[PDB]
């Protein structure tokens, strides 16, 4: 096999993590620069991205190290909701700034283990550049539209991010329960303008039965269902259908239409005024529901099946376990509604009204997908930004905070550890330059200034990277929600680490 | 057609006889250089033998590939003498190279080739000392006195005394051949040295556990020994097997039929005269139920030899038919006992019809402990079963070999002209073998040699170089021994192979 | 650790430059048409730079961001085609310089961003408002537009069938945007230019019809997005082979179906059938579509799928897959259909009138041969976008730069007072204007540099006092022979350009 | 053919020794740095005990070819040590060479090495204490099992796994008279729990076979009734079915299903148990017939799997629907249903305390990964009580018992002299290597760590203290609680010069050109 021993799979832990850095980091926020994203597998194909995440996949990752980022990468996109292109260059910092320094003949041993309390180092005063906000709701609201347009930021939707700005949080603002992705209601469909994009506020149903089943239906007593009205789900009536002869095939269309009839008279039985299936109904029933003047809905969204049943607060059919047993949905109004262009079946009067449905309009697919992607990632943080209501100065200003603070640990602790911590503590102002320098403005003033501003301990003045200059941290929203950061502060100040402690690398292609 | 003459040719005989000599040069003591031989057929060569290594590789010149078929044969004989005719014409060839430029090869060559071997083996088996049954020994002791000589290379304890009594009898209880290759040592993790057993019978490594194998019985005064050749596994009738299903009624028939032709064919040789049913080839667990719910001990993949080595000693045939009725493959012992020896499961065939097996077990449950033990064995057998073979035993370390060359070279004198030289050359050859040792015993050949060509122009007798004692001394005496057989064996395949290809500076060929 | 991506951006900018360099002497009517044997190894012959950029382009991604920034002033304004592959670089040379010089990517995009806003507002202080409202103005005007470009040849009678057609189309008195969503061009081989004109309901493809009416009117308009065909072995008659009365008996199967699944066609009824190409089909059962037009339905077969959806659409046909879907709102409601063989050769079913969504009009375009219906359609494609851009854009600009020669003296000007690190580079930023002009006056033959010098002082007198006027390609009013178009190709090779421009800034 | 003599082979064979235990050396201890292997198909994944990564590695020279097979024992009854041994066996060779660069045999060196060995042993031997009983060797123990997994997996371990894995063994460690083996222990690793959660069974636990839940899930009794035959009727793990010529042999259809069930339940049911392990699969609509019926089965049961619940309970499997008894069925002190997690079905817990033959502990976990990495700790650390709990001896050192015998056996050449002068010292080099080279890794100085427990030997000896491996601020074997089995450290005597004796043996290089297949 082939074994990268430490040095050389050092230098390799860099050479994908630094350079990996380089791109994620040029487009680390919003006056963050794009980088090419070119398809050697698809012609040249050229993409262009502000985030990272795209660039991980177009051109394949070799780099174990950088491979492991991918995942760290994913694994702080997907779970903080944020932080792609942020935690990753974040790993690049330190391997590169640990770079000299295990070329300084220091161990990682002696590294890893200063940089580990040095993670911590900077969490008591992330923990205390917690701040809470939302504990209000009039906070909460801010709050939430302060962290509205942050995800969406760096997540690469640019121009109707304003307009979901305002959306997302209203969704994110009724809960209050806790964040929901399930009692809210996602949904994105064509027509309008992408600024047309639209919250219904109860279930709403993208399906449309149209009048084959009644279309209005007020005060309607729902039979959320998986029940099959063609198939003929379990709890069967009948012998096991079979073929013995030529003209066998009436008797197996007779003997499902019992069947049928069962689970429609079966579900007549709710008394339900419409009916919802996640699976198909066929001619005979669905002429049987709507001569029952119950709207049958056929085939369903399967977890808005769920949602209308949790948002409507009614029960699944449990796969016609329940033959009359499953408890039944009852909104104010069903009906289908023309908003953008399409008919929808639109369900208010819900049980749950911190539920909302947001019904995303598309001017083109393209954009409507990638909104509700992006747009989903800011829930992930409202959602837990409902939880905690708390926020972190941003624009490398909690970083200035845990920068000093790691800074004079360095000096407070010292040894093997401020080896490593000072290192660390520049990983901490090496995020408020990278912003500048993608804003284009001189860091050196801007740390400087802005450590100066935390050698003064202002975490409420902050490098503010719309004009990037040093400015305010007042909630400008300028401000992150106190998620984001112990969350982002974290995998890339361990994974860095994590890389460090594999030093033998054996790759057996 | 391709063709070879000329000195060019001769001394480039001469060269890779020169080369291989030098693998097997001190391989037989226990230190050297290893290095593992590992082919494009993936197999490593640690092997102490050259032979091995000779099967294993060509020579261009027929020259010295010629030497090692003789100098295989010279091991291929006794088992021993591997390195002996390897070295010795090919020192031979070393030794005289520079003459044959001087001009050697007249057939004055070969006429002193044979001659003053003829006058060795005589001066070899004058010296030759007979020993067999109350020469020195019990008959008893020899043996041991060779084995006891033997196991002293691997340090060990009183065990070597515990061991050569034990490696003594089989070799006097199967005694047939010089072979130990059915008296083999079997190597058991588990036990101490101090438990090391020697078995008249053929008692089995590792049988399997399998499903109610230790429900069914292991101890029999009567092993009815079925030595399978083919495997009664659960698959000779296979869980995939379909059928007609109709009813739930054909699923219960279905199962059922899968497992009956498995138990047809093993029960019928349980049926024969089997308690005992070994399958050099597995045993299914379905299959072991069977044997289980068989009350008739099985044993499955189990080891080709312990099935042929109870195919000796315990009068079976290795059965060809798995479905065999037939009592006369099978065999017998007057005990069949198995115990879990260490961790492994250990049949024994014992009270054998025959002793055409009588193998020793070895424990001290380790590595290092038992393997250096049962390579002495083998020669606290091939020197001690040779020992009954010659009962005139001579000297090791290079006893005759230095007190030869002295005479040779006292001899050298008046033989003139050519070989004149070439007796020198002839004795200076015999001096590579006490070398040998003084490598491994780490000592100089010259001064150590020297000293016993003082004590060989001294006292002369058995005087050689003892290697894991490091020193020389009389041989004979220091039970350092070997019998005078091979000696001549080798000196006779010495000087042949020798005399052969110092007449080839010709050799011919064919592309075509 | 930037480096790369400046170099990076360099090789982009550059390779960027490149491609638009070279339209930058075909740029404009005396611009020069190049003859391009391609890798094909045969001549290509074009002047405008799209056209030109496609038919022979390898890849560099800048250079193919370019011709789609080409590309893009086509498919938004269908007009002011050569301008915006010229401004690019125009701008680049500045951007260079000013990265040379040193101003960040996101500045300068920022800067020329802002700037680009700036410089289409003193652009609409140069905008002439002329009437939208006005059929005969945008009759005046836009062929006037034209005029001060190549093609009246067609145009000034097709003019009026574009003016009239956009017109037809028109709601407003602002006339709107008017993408040609609602004016179906399609041609006919005989006829003429006279022949050419503009129908009131949407023209069919030939009419397909086997026993189907030549003419039903009151179209119920059916779709047959669905086969017609019983299943398939070796023919629309299912065929198993081996001897000859199963597949003779298989046709009681096949030959009912087909029957009945056309049976099923006329339940519902239509008057025509809409039905897609057979290969648009997987196929399409004559046995039934024998049985089909049997029944008397007038249909029209072997037609575009886009031509059903811009039937489906404008005449609000509703699709039809399926039996279910036959009904009289997926079947389209037609005033009058019938087919016209004649006023020239070739066949065509006419829908003239129908019940339309958002008016609607078909030119079928004639002439004496193909060329003739060509350049036709190229005489309206030029009126029918330069309207549409007039209509998009409330007021008209005259043409030839000269605009820019104004506002690259009007913003460089301002970016005096605007200061900041942008002034640098939005006084470069209006400096790339006058070299596209300058461009067109070498292009026209003129010093490109004396003249569009004097002309921004000239723009600096009466802002027109002179202008490039191409006929003339010197220093003329070009309101005196009116050298115009409308604002958008004017703002759109610019909008477009600098957000080109902007992302290969931010570009790494 | 070619032949690389001597030096050149030494040469040859030093070239590996060097750095491929320096992937040890590199990795000794936990501070040492863990070895990620990539694989041949490009797969990451951090490794320990390095004839894992050895393994992992693909051996082109015969060293380490040979390795692997030198490293395996000590991985095997010890466990531990697979990093020191190679180390060990790469370390003195660097000696053994630069003492024939000193124009010295191998031939004697190794044997004044072997011997070296012998006289560290004894010196060895006195270490710590030769005998631990169950009450005192569990915490220490505990502290290993947490420290295997608390350096290997977890960073505490856990109070759950390290108490767990010592009773796994504790198990089967008083089952066998003070002694064990493992496979009477197994690991049974499934993830979608946590690492932390570990559930020790003495024998077989997997997923139970249910239809509908409206029938019964249930376990019957605590004991087993295995089946290679059905408990319901046998479908050869192919495709099999049932039909009906009408509706009404549609009803005599289901009948003759629930009459199987019963006709092999009334079977199942006398002969204990009814708990059925049948290796075939059955359809899943009778199968909650047969839940309706009464007393689940369990269908679609591996072919090994009804042998592994057959003998660990001490019966067997039932061979056929007509050969039954207890015997071949079940027999377990503890059969019962229980939830694997949350995440997913019941596991079949089978306890079985009627015998078991394998004792399976079942480990829950977060990640694949980490779930092997704990399982990967584990076997190390299993098989080191496992030497304890066999013969209780536990030596302090790895930063003691090497600078101990280092002392010693280089003191010992002082009395030796001649040949075994220059082993004896230069062998206890080999063990100045060890804990030394493990500060290497460290932070700490090598150099500077030797320096300490070197004056600690004047100070004491075979001491309780000794370096950090746990990179701590005391430097102890004892306020470390570092230690291994005095098997173990004797153990890895027993490899390092084990090796350098092997590639002495023979006098024969010779290759075709091969030495490496």
């Amino acid at each position: 096999a082939d074994e990268e021993r430490a040095e050389t799979a050092r230098l390799t832990s860099f050479i994908g993590a630094i350079a990996i850095g380089d791109l994620v980091k040029s487009t680390l926020g919003p006056k963050g620069m794009d980088k090419i994203l070119l398809s050697s597998g698809r012609d040249a194909s050229l993409m262009v991205t502000n985030d990272g995440a795209t660039i991980l996949k177009n051109i394949g990752v070799d780099n174990p190290a950088a491979k492991v980022l991918v995942d760290m990468s994913r694994v702080q996109d997907d779970e903080v909701g944020d932080g792609t292109t942020s935690v990753t260059v974040l790993a690049a910092e330190l391997l590169r700034e640990a770079e000299s320094l295990i070329a300084k003949k220091i161990h990682p041993q002696t590294i890893i283990a200063g940089w580990r309390e040095a993670t911590k180092a900077a969490r008591e005063a992330l923990l205390s550049s917690a701040v809470d906000h939302g504990s209000d709701e009039v906070k909460f609201r801010q709050d939430l539209m302060n962290i509205a347009g942050t995800t969406l930021s760096s997540k690469l939707l640019t121009h109707h991010k304003d307009h979901f700005t305002k959306l997302a949080v209203e969704a994110v603002l009724r809960l209050k329960g806790s964040g929901n992705l399930e009692a809210i209601h996602i949904i994105k469909k064509l027509g309008g303008s992408l600024a047309d994009s639209y919250l219904d506020e109860g279930f709403l149903l993208d399906k449309k039965i149209g009048v084959n089943q009644p279309k209005r239906i007020e005060n309607a007593k729902i039979l959320i269902a998986n029940t099959g009205m063609d198939t003929d789900k379990i709890k069967i009536f009948g012998s096991r259908v079979r073929v013995d002869s030529t003209a066998k095939v009436a008797e197996i269309e007779h003997a499902e239409k019992e069947k049928m009839k069962e689970k429609v008279e079966r579900i007549l039985k709710h008394g339900i005024n419409c009916f919802i299936n996640r699976q198909l109904i066929y001619n005979y029933p669905e002429q049987l529901f709507g001569a029952a003047g119950v709207m049958a809905i056929e085939h369903a969204d399967f977890a808005g099946v769920e949602r209308l049943a949790l948002v409507t607060g009614g029960e699944i059919a449990s796969t016609f376990d329940h033959p009359e047993l499953v408890k039944l949905g009852s909104c104010k109004l069903i009906e289908e509604v023309m908003i953008g262009e399409d008919k929808l079946i639109h369900f208010s009067g819900v049980a749950l009204g911190e539920a909302c449905t947001i019904v995303l309009r598309g001017a083109t697919q393209q954009i409507l997908d990638e909104a509700e992607r992006s747009l989903h990632d800011a829930l992930c943080v409202l959602a837990q930004t409902v939880k905690d209501s708390r926020t972190v100065y941003g624009g490398g200003c909690s970083e200035m905070l845990m920068a000093h603070a790691v800074t004079q640990l360095a000096n407070r602790t010292p040894g093997k550890e401020a080896v490593a911590m000072e290192s660390y503590a520049k990983a901490l102002r090496m995020l408020p330059t990278i912003i500048a320098d993608n804003a284009g403005y001189d860091s050196a003033d801007l740390v400087a200034q802005l450590r100066a501003a935390h050698s003064e301990g202002n975490t409420t003045a902050g490098l503010d990277m719309r004009e990037g200059t040093i400015g305010d941290m007042a909630i400008l929203g300028i401000t992150e929600s106190f998620q984001v950061k112990r969350q982002v502060l974290l995998s890339a100040a361990e994974a860095a680490e994590v890389i460090l402690r594999v030093d033998n690398i054996i790759k057996a292609a | 057609t391709d063709s070879s003459q000329g000195i060019p040719q001769l001394v480039s005989n001469i060269s890779a006889c020169q080369v291989i000599a030098e693998a097997v040069r001190t391989t037989l003591g226990p230190r050297g250089m290893d290095k593992l031989i590992v082919d494009g057929r993936g197999k490593a060569t640690i092997s102490n033998d050259g032979a091995t290594i000779l099967k294993l590789l060509d020579v261009v010149h027929p020259a010295a590939k010629t030497l090692v078929d003789i100098a295989k044969s010279q091991d291929a004989e006794v088992g021993d003498g591997t390195t002996s005719v390897t070295l010795l014409a090919a020192e031979f060839l070393k030794q005289v190279k520079p003459y044959v430029e001087e001009g050697l090869h007249p057939q004055i060559i070969i006429r002193a080739f044979r001659t003053a071997t003829q006058l060795a083996v005589n001066k070899i088996k004058e010296i030759a000392v007979t020993v067999k049954k109350a020469d020195k020994v019990e008959q008893r002791k020899l043996l041991e006195k060779c084995a006891m000589t033997a196991l002293s290379s691997k340090l060990i304890s009183q065990q070597k005394a515990f061991f050569a009594k034990m490696v003594v009898d089989a070799v006097m209880m199967l005694d047939d051949l010089l072979q130990l290759k059915m008296i083999g040592i079997k190597k058991v993790q588990g036990g101490a040295l101090e438990d090391s057993q020697l078995v008249a019978g053929v008692a089995f490594k590792k049988t399997f556990s399998y499903a109610g194998f230790e429900m069914q019985p292991k101890k029999y005064h009567n092993p009815k020994i079925a030595l399978l050749n083919v495997e009664l596994e659960l698959k000779a009738e296979k869980d995939n097997a379909e059928i007609r299903v109709h009813t739930v009624e054909d699923y219960q028939a279905i199962v059922d039929a899968e497992w009956n032709i498995l138990y047809d064919k093993l029960e019928k040789i349980h049926h024969s005269g089997a308690k005992v049913v070994l399958s050099k080839l597995p045993i299914g667990d379905v299959a072991t139920q069977y044997f289980a719910d068989r009350d008739m001990f099985c044993a499955g993949r189990v080891p080709e030899e312990d099935l042929k080595r109870t195919m000796m000693a315990c009068g079976g045939s290795i059965q060809t038919s798995v479905n065999a009725l037939s009592a006369d493959v099978l065999g017998r012992c007057q005990v069949f006992e198995e115990t879990q020896i260490g961790g492994e499961r250990y049949n024994f065939f014992t009270g054998c019809p025959k002793a055409k097996t009588c193998t020793f077990i070895l424990r001290g449950g380790a590595e290092q402990f038992m393997e250096e033990t049962e390579r002495s064995l083998h020669d606290a057998i091939m020197i001690v079963r040779r020992a009954i073979k010659n009962d005139s035993v001579v000297a090791g370390g290079g006893a005759i070999e230095m007190e030869l060359s002295k005479y040779l070279r006292d001899y050298s004198r008046t033989i003139p002209g050519k070989q004149q030289l070439l007796i020198g050359a002839y004795a200076k050859a015999l001096e590579i073998i006490p070398r040998q040792l003084c490598d491994n015993a780490g000592f100089d050949a010259t001064n150590i040699l020297n000293k016993l060509r003082a004590r060989h122009a001294q006292g002369g007798t058995w005087y050689g170089v003892d290697i894991n004692n490091e020193d020389i001394a009389d041989n004979f005496e220091a039970f350092v021994w070997e019998p005078a057989m091979v000696r001549i064996n080798a000196l006779t395949a010495a000087s042949e192979a020798a005399c052969l290809i110092v007449s080839v500076d010709e050799t011919i060929k064919n592309p075509r | 650790d930037r480096d790369k991506p400046a170099q990076i951006r360099f090789s982009n900018i550059s390779a960027a430059k490149a491609v638009a360099d070279a339209i930058r002497t075909s740029l404009g009517p005396k611009g020069m048409d190049k003859m391009i044997q391609d890798g094909k190894g045969d001549v290509t012959i074009t002047n405008d730079g799209a056209t030109i950029l496609k038919q022979m382009q390898v890849l560099h991604p800048a250079a193919r961001m370019l011709v789609e920034l080409s590309k893009a002033q086509d498919i938004e304004a269908g007009d002011g085609t050569t301008s915006v592959v010229i401004i690019a670089g125009s701008l680049l040379d500045s951007c260079t310089k000013l990265l040379q010089k040193g101003i960040h990517p996101t500045i300068i995009s920022e800067s020329f961003q802002k700037a680009l806003e700036k410089g289409i507002e003193i652009l609409t202080d140069m905008s002439r408002p002329v009437e939208l409202s006005d059929r005969e103005t945008l009759l005046n005007s836009a062929t006037t537009s034209l005029n001060s470009k190549v093609v009246s040849q067609y145009s000034s009678l097709l003019s009026p069938m574009s003016v009239n057609a956009v017109m037809k189309v028109i709601d407003p008195a602002t006339a709107t945007s008017v993408d040609l969503r609602d004016i179906k061009i399609v041609k006919k081989l005989g006829g003429t230019i006279d022949d050419c004109e503009l129908v009131e309901g949407l023209v069919l493809t030939q009419k397909v019809s086997n026993s189907g009416i030549t003419r039903v009117e009151k179209a119920k308009i059916g779709l047959i997005q669905f086969c017609l065909s019983a299943p398939k072995t070796d023919m629309d008659n299912q065929i198993v082979v081996s001897d000859y009365a199963q597949m003779d008996r298989v046709l009681r199967e096949e030959r009912a179906y087909i029957l009945n699944l056309v049976k099923q066609i006329k339940k519902t009824g239509c008057n025509v059938l809409l039905i897609q190409k057979s290969i648009l089909r997987d196929a399409l059962s004559d046995l039934a579509l024998h049985f089909l037009n049997k029944m008397k339905i007038m249909v029209i077969k072997d037609i575009e799928r886009e031509d059903i959806e811009f039937i489906c659409k404008t005449i609000g046909t509703k699709p039809v897959a399926h039996i279910d879907q036959f009904t009289a709102d997926m079947l389209g409601s037609a005033e009058l259909a019938e087919e016209v063989n004649l006023n020239g050769s070739g066949k065509l079913l006419k829908i003239t009138g129908c019940a339309s969504p958002g008016k609607t009009v078909t030119i079928v375009v004639r002439g004496s041969n193909k060329l003739v219906i060509e350049e036709a359609e190229r005489s309206i494609h030029d009126a029918l976008c330069v309207i549409r851009c007039l209509v998009k854009k409330r007021a008209l600009i005259a043409g030839g730069g000269a605009p820019e020669i104004e506002l690259a003296l009007r913003l460089t000007e301002y970016s005096r007072t605007l200061s900041g690190m942008e002034s640098y580079c939005v006084r470069a930023f209006a400096d790339a204007m006058e070299v596209i002009p300058s461009t067109l006056a070498e292009n026209a033959g003129l010093n490109p540099i004396s003249t569009v010098t004097e002309l921004r002082n000239r723009h600096a007198q009466g802002e027109k006092t002179a202008g490039i006027n191409v006929r003339k390609g010197g220093i003329s009013n070009i309101l005196e022979e009116l050298v115009v178009q409308p604002l958008l190709v004017s703002v759109s090779a610019l909008t477009l350009a600098t957000e080109t421009v902007r992302s290969i800034l931010k570009i790494d | 053919k070619s032949r690389l003599m001597g030096l050149e082979a030494l040469k040859s064979h030093i070239m590996a020794a060097k750095a491929v235990a320096n992937t040890m050396r590199t990795s000794l201890g936990p501070n040492g740095l863990d070895k990620m292997m990539v694989d041949k198909d490009g797969d990451v994944t951090v490794t320990n005990d390095g004839a894992t990564i050895l393994s992992m590695m693909d051996v082109d020279h015969q060293i380490a070819k040979l390795m692997v097979e030198l490293s395996k024992s000590q991985d095997d009854e010890i466990g531990d040590g697979t990093t020191g041994v190679v180390v060990l066996a790469g370390a003195l060779l660097e000696e053994a060479e630069q003492l024939l660069d000193r124009g010295i045999h191998p031939i004697r060196i190794a044997d004044g090495y072997e011997q070296a060995a012998r006289v560290a042993i004894e010196h060895l031997d006195k270490i710590s204490d030769s005998v631990l009983v169950d009450i005192k060797d569990t915490e220490p123990l505990i502290q290993t099992a947490k420290t295997t997994l608390g350096s290997k997996v977890v960073n505490s371990c856990h109070r759950q796994m390290a108490e767990i894995a010592v009773n796994a063994v504790l198990t089967v460690a008083d089952m066998e008279r003070r002694d064990v083996d493992f496979e009477l222990i197994k690991v049974e690793g499934k993830v979608g729990g946590r690492l932390e959660d570990t559930k020790l069974i003495k024998g077989v636990i997997v997923d139970k076979d249910f239809s509908h839940p409206q029938m019964p899930k249930k376990v019957e009794d605590a004991k087993i009734a295995i089946l290679t035959c059905p408990f319901e009727p046998p479908k050869p793990k192919t495709k099999h079915k049932l039909d009906v010529t009408s509706v009404e042999d549609y009803k005599a259809l289901q009948k003759y299903e629930k009459e199987k069930f019963e006709e092999m339940i009334q079977q199942i049911k006398e002969t204990g148990a009814n708990l059925a392990i049948c290796q075939w699969g059955f359809d899943d609509e009778a199968n909650h017939l047969l839940l309706q019926n009464n007393l689940p089965a369990v269908r679609w049961v591996g072919g090994p799997e009804i042998e592994l619940i057959a003998i660990a309970t001490g019966g067997r499997i039932v061979p056929r629907f007509s050969e039954l008894t207890a015997e071949k069925l079940g027999f377990a002190g503890l059969v019962q249903e229980i939830s694997f997690g949350t995440t997913k079905d019941k596991m079949l817990v089978i306890e079985q305390c009627k015998n078991s033959r394998a004792v399976t502990i079942f480990i829950r976990g977060g990640n694949k990964m980490i779930i092997e990495e704990a399982k990967r700790s584990l076997h190390d650390a299993l098989c080191v009580i496992r030497n304890l709990i066999r013969d209780n001896r536990v030596v302090y050192g790895g930063g003691a018992a090497e600078i101990s015998c280092a002392l010693a056996v280089s003191q010992e050449a002082d009395k030796c002299p001649t040949l075994e002068q220059y082993a004896m010292r230069a062998f206890a080099d080999a063990l100045e290597v060890i804990p030394m080279a493990l500060s290497e890794n460290s932070g700490m100085n090598p150099i500077q760590t030797m320096t300490e427990v070197r004056a600690r030997q004047v100070k004491e000896m075979n001491p309780a203290l000794g370096i950090d491996c746990l990179h701590k601020g005391t430097n102890d074997m004892k306020q470390q609680h570092v230690i291994e089995t005095l098997i173990g450290k004797k153990q890895q005597i027993s490899l390092a010069t084990q090796m350098v004796r092997m590639i002495l043996k023979i006098d024969d290089i010779r290759k075709p050109g091969e030495s490496e297949e």
